[PDB]
């Protein structure tokens, strides 16, 4: 989790159904 | 004046309807995606 590092005009992102705790 | 202001867009989202089948009941509940209920 620590290794991996990375809404205005009508674009949205939906959260996943399963949270990281469930995985 | 010499003030500092921030511009963030007005809230928007896609309303969706959650429903059991009409063969069971009729009441439904809506869901406002990406919305803080202080506005609704
Ligand atoms: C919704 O707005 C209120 C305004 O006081 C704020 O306190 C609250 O944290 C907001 N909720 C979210 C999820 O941002």
């Amino acid at each position: 989790f620590n290794k991996v590092t990375l809404k205005f005009n009508g674009l949205t992102v939906l959260p996943p159904l399963l949270t990281d705790e469930m995985i | 004046t010499l003030e500092i202001l921030d511009i963030t867009p007005c809230s928007f989202g896609g309303v969706s309807v959650i429903t059991p089948g009409t063969n069971t009941s009729n009441q439904v509940a809506v869901l406002y995606q990406d919305v803080n209920c202080t506005e609704v």
